[PDB]
């Protein structure tokens, strides 16, 4: 049991923005994206 | 490259690191180790210490008798013999491997008896009777580092010189895998083995994990101070292996030390001697000189000897110093120098035996100074009133300063205050301290008479005697002037 | 001769004569179900095995190795038997030089071919992953660590274990240790009784064509080496010891045995042979330690002589006269010297009396005597 160990490495398998939608779920994946690109043209701005 | 620090004195051994269980491909492949020309032992020194003697040295009477009791020079251990002889013959006949535990006391003739048990079982391998083997002798106090054993033992089996883990797995395997048909039989004494105890105790009970082997044809002859030895220092598995049949070498009877030192002065004890008058020169068969020692002063020493320890050296040392002051007295009264009857009495004897007797512990503290005595004096006056075994230091100036002021009309001490409080000396203030006050702390902390506490604090420091109380008030008892206050 | 052969098989070292001890049955049977187990279902696993010394343990464990048994690689049959390939290996862990080598131990043990370092479980874990492997830990009691706070001085054994409860790897653990010195599945090995060891002693000496011994000096030997903590090594050499007696004195019977018992093994006789002085001087040493009980050869000489002088029996005598009497009881027994550090405000090493003798008997022998009353 790895749970029982000091520290394990493990490899996650796999078979992409963490913005929701809004609007209680009615506003548009565009209107995402755009809201994810003006966050980081304003956040790259300030830092 | 800068360096953070250097190691420039490493002196390292040219000891090889391959174990023996890696030089052949297999077990069936090791050839026979009998038939080979390095394994079992198959001095450059002695020029050295040579030199041209350009006078004839003049040995007296006593000199034979001196040289006679030397240690390096067995008609008491004959059970112990015969037991020892017997498991080694036994165990070298059938290829067996196994352990011999001695231990006893010092000087009762263990190593002596190992050596000639070692020997004629070679007498009796010379001619034909067991099997050969080797005789490997290891001393636990002849080691620089304890695991130099593994160094030794494989050195003396093999011929190689490897550093100690690969030795020790050598070892391991050629007593584990080696076949008894392609090896020989080796007999190890491993003397003073309380020094070859460690923390996790590895070389022990490899030693004796080795005896229990098939294949090892290893007899392992331990040699130690007392029987209980491993049930204190050493596991149970050790204590297991070694077993329980222990043999004892317990201390001399007066007879046996007398019957030792009679062995020793068979040939020359009630004997004639050609001795020159002008010189003192003995030679064995100008005055025909009848040498004798007297049975009872060997007697009555050997009585003391063997009430004491048992021990052979002791006994020997006593007669030795004996025989020396009897000639020391003989060489004063002759004039002899260096280049009817001679008899060794019981009065040199009794001389020898109470020189390591007396006690210069009083008769130190007798002849000291004033100051000395009137410190010790203090402290006993200290440990009287407030009884606690440990003075403070500023406890012993004040009460040496309240001893000094109360018996001021003493006439001694009306002679001598002045000395111990400005040195005798106008321009010399009033000292806190008298003088030769650390010297005579020194003094005696040098001598172990006192033993002083580590602080940096002069006052709260305490002093502890760590002599008897009573010797120390008997040496006060002595003088005159600590007598009357 | 017979007594030679019969030494030689009464040796530590005697070769052991389907494949299981005579008095080890049961533990045997369980060791196989174990690798039965084990093996056939291909599943990781540990078995740890308890004992005293001198229990079989080794001998049964080597007995299976030869008999029922990348090098080190066997064929192992089944209890339904088709075949089976499996690296077995015994590594004794005193010859390791540190405990933390142990899985390069382990590597060193089954392979030729490429070497590479082991300093951790997970390199021996990623080279047993794509394959399976027993390994015999025996005297594991080593692999813990000195001065090592409890937790970092399990620190390794139990990664030796917790692999040993992974899925996926070839692991099998059987690590024997002596129970005296210091979840996996348990076996213990009892101490043999008597009737084990007369089995024993009689199973392996069916080879010599005559038995030297007498069959109730064998069984008095095993009762008396019975109990708690029973070693067969120490009837191996009781049973030596009888016959080293009797041929150096020259069947073996009781009276050999009683010999060896009696031979190889008390303050009434030793009291007995002192004089007047001694005997008073043994008297003082123990009041003194009644008071202290950590009390210096001077302080014990210090309660001597304000004894001597309240009662005037016989001459006070000086400080390396007493120290003489107490060497003349320490060669006597009555006395154990030691030296050790005092532990007050001045630490510094001294000597000092210790006294271990029954002190029922001591008052015994002291009551007797009229002079020395006053000193009890
Ligand atoms: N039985 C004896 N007969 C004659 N001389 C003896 C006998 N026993 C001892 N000696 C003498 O005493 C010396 C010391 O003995 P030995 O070296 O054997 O002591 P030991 O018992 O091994 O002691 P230690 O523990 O100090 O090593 C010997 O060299 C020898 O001169
Ligand atoms: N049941 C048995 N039948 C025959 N011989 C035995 C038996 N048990 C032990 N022996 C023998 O007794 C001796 C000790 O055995 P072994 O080495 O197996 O003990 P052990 O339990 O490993 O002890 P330790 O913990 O001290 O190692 C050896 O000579 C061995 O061959
Ligand atoms: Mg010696
Ligand atoms: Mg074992």
């Amino acid at each position: 049991a790895d749970a029982q160990r000091s520290h394990y490495t493990v490899y996650p398998s796999l078979p992409h923005i963490p913005f929701v939608k809004l609007l209680s779920g009615k506003e548009s994946e565009v209107n995402v994206e755009k809201r994810w690109e003006l966050y980081h043209q304003l956040h790259s701005h300030f830092h | 490259v800068i360096r953070k620090f250097t190691k420039k004195n490493v002196a390292r051994a040219k000891k090889k690191y391959t174990p023996f269980s890696k030089r052949f491909k297999s077990i069936a492949a090791i050839p026979d180790l009998t038939s080979l020309p390095e394994f079992y032992g198959n001095s450059r020194f002695e020029n050295k210490l040579k030199t041209t003697q350009k006078h004839q040295i003049v040995e007296t009477i006593f000199s034979k008798v001196k040289k006679q009791l030397n240690s390096s020079y067995l008609p008491a251990r004959e059970n112990e013999f015969a037991s020892i002889y017997l498991s080694a013959y036994s165990a070298i006949e059938s290829d067996s491997a196994t352990t011999i535990y001695v231990a006893g006391t010092p000087g009762v003739g263990k190593t002596l008896t190992v050596r000639e048990v070692v020997k004629e079982l070679l007498s009796s391998s010379a001619q034909r009777e067991i099997p050969d083997f080797l005789y490997v002798e290891i001393n636990g106090l002849k080691m620089v580092k304890p695991t130099d054993c593994y160094e030794t033992l494989w050195n003396k089996v093999s011929g190689e010189r490897l550093t100690w883990a690969a030795s020790m797995e050598s070892l391991e395997f050629y007593f584990k895998r080696v076949p008894k048909n392609k090896k020989k039989t080796i007999v190890v004494l491993l003397d003073e083995l309380d020094a070859m105890v460690t923390k996790s105790q590895d070389i022990m009970y490899n030693f004796f994990n080795w005896t229990t082997y098939e294949n090892a044809k290893l007899i392992v002859i331990a040699v130690a101070n007392t029987m209980d030895l491993p049930e204190r220092q050493l596991g149970n598995k050790i204590t297991s292996r070694i077993g329980f049949t222990r043999i004892m070498f317990t201390g001399y009877t007066h007879e046996e030390l007398k019957n030792i030192i009679d062995l020793r002065l068979k040939g020359l004890n009630d004997s004639f001697f050609y001795v020159d008058t002008k010189t003192g020169n003995a030679i064995l068969i100008v005055r025909k000189v009848r040498l004798r020692m007297s049975a009872d002063a060997i007697e009555i020493a050997s009585r003391k000897v063997a009430s004491v320890s048992g021990d052979a050296r002791r006994a020997l040392k006593v007669c030795k110093r004996a025989a020396e002051i009897a000639e020391k007295h003989y060489m004063a009264k002759h004039g002899y120098g260096y280049d009817g009857v001679q008899t060794v009495h019981i009065t040199h004897v009794m001389k020898a035996l109470n020189e390591t007797l007396n006690s210069h512990v009083i008769t130190f503290m007798t002849r000291l100074s004033f100051t000395a005595k009137l410190f010790i004096y203090a402290l006993l006056n200290l440990m009287k009133k407030n009884g606690s075994q440990e003075q403070e230091l500023g406890d012993i100036v004040d009460e040496i300063k309240l001893l000094i002021e109360v018996n001021g009309s003493n006439k001694f001490v009306m002679e001598i205050a002045k000395t111990l409080f400005q040195q005798g000396s106008d321009n010399i203030s009033e000292q806190l301290r008298i003088i030769s006050w650390d010297f005579v702390l020194n003094q005696l902390l040098d001598a172990g008479i006192l033993f002083k506490q580590t602080m940096k604090n002069d006052r709260i420091c305490c002093v502890k005697l760590n002599i008897s109380v009573e010797e120390a008030k008997r040496a006060m008892n002595e003088d005159e002037t600590l007598r009357n206050l | 001769s017979i007594f030679l052969r019969t030494k030689a098989l009464l040796q530590k070292s005697s070769e052991l004569v389907d494949g299981a001890l005579p008095a080890r049955t049961a533990e045997y049977e369980q060791v196989m179900n174990f690798l039965a187990k084990a093996i056939s279902e291909h599943r990781s696993d540990s078995l740890y095995i308890t004992g005293p010394p001198g229990t079989g343990k080794t001998a049964q464990l080597d007995m299976i190795i030869r008999q029922k048994f990348l090098q080190n690689l066997s064929w192992f049959e089944l209890p339904d038997g088709r075949l089976e390939s499996v690296a077995v290996t015994s590594i004794n862990c005193i010859s390791l030089g540190e405990p933390s080598s142990i899985f390069q131990k382990i590597f060193d043990s089954f392979q030729d071919g490429p070497t590479l370092q082991i300093k951790n479980m997970q390199h021996l874990q990623k080279f047993l992953e794509p394959y399976t492997f027993v390994v015999v830990l025996d005297e594991m009691d080593r692999l813990l660590h000195a001065n090592t706070s409890e937790t970092q001085s399990v620190r390794t054994i139990l990664e030796l274990f917790l692999l040993a409860k992974l899925p996926t790897v070839s692991f099998v653990l059987i690590g024997m240790a002596n129970s005296l010195d210091m979840l996996p599945q348990t076996i213990v090995f009892q101490p043999y009784t008597a009737e084990q060891m007369y089995e024993i002693v009689i199973q392996k000496m069916s080879s010599l064509p005559t038995i030297i011994f007498q069959p109730m000096a064998i069984k008095f030997a095993a009762k008396k080496c019975a109990g708690n903590t029973g070693d067969l090594r120490k009837l191996f050499d009781v049973l030596r010891g009888s016959i080293e007696i009797y041929e150096l004195e020259k069947k073996i019977g009781l009276n050999y045995i009683a010999k060896v018992f009696s031979k190889f093994v008390s303050t009434r006789t030793r009291i007995a042979k002192l004089n007047i002085q001694q005997k008073l001087i043994l008297c003082t040493i123990i009041q003194s330690l009644k008071l202290n009980s950590d009390a210096t050869i001077d302080e014990s000489f210090d309660h001597y002589i304000k004894a001597i002088t309240k009662t005037d029996t016989l001459a006070p005598l000086q400080r390396n006269e007493f120290l003489e009497i107490c060497t003349i009881l320490e060669t006597c027994g009555l006395v154990s010297i030691k030296k050790t550090k005092c532990k007050g405000k001045t630490k510094r090493f001294v000597d000092k009396i210790d006294v271990d003798l029954d002190m029922r008997e001591f008052y015994d022998e002291m009551t007797k005597i009229s002079i020395l009353k006053p000193f009890l």
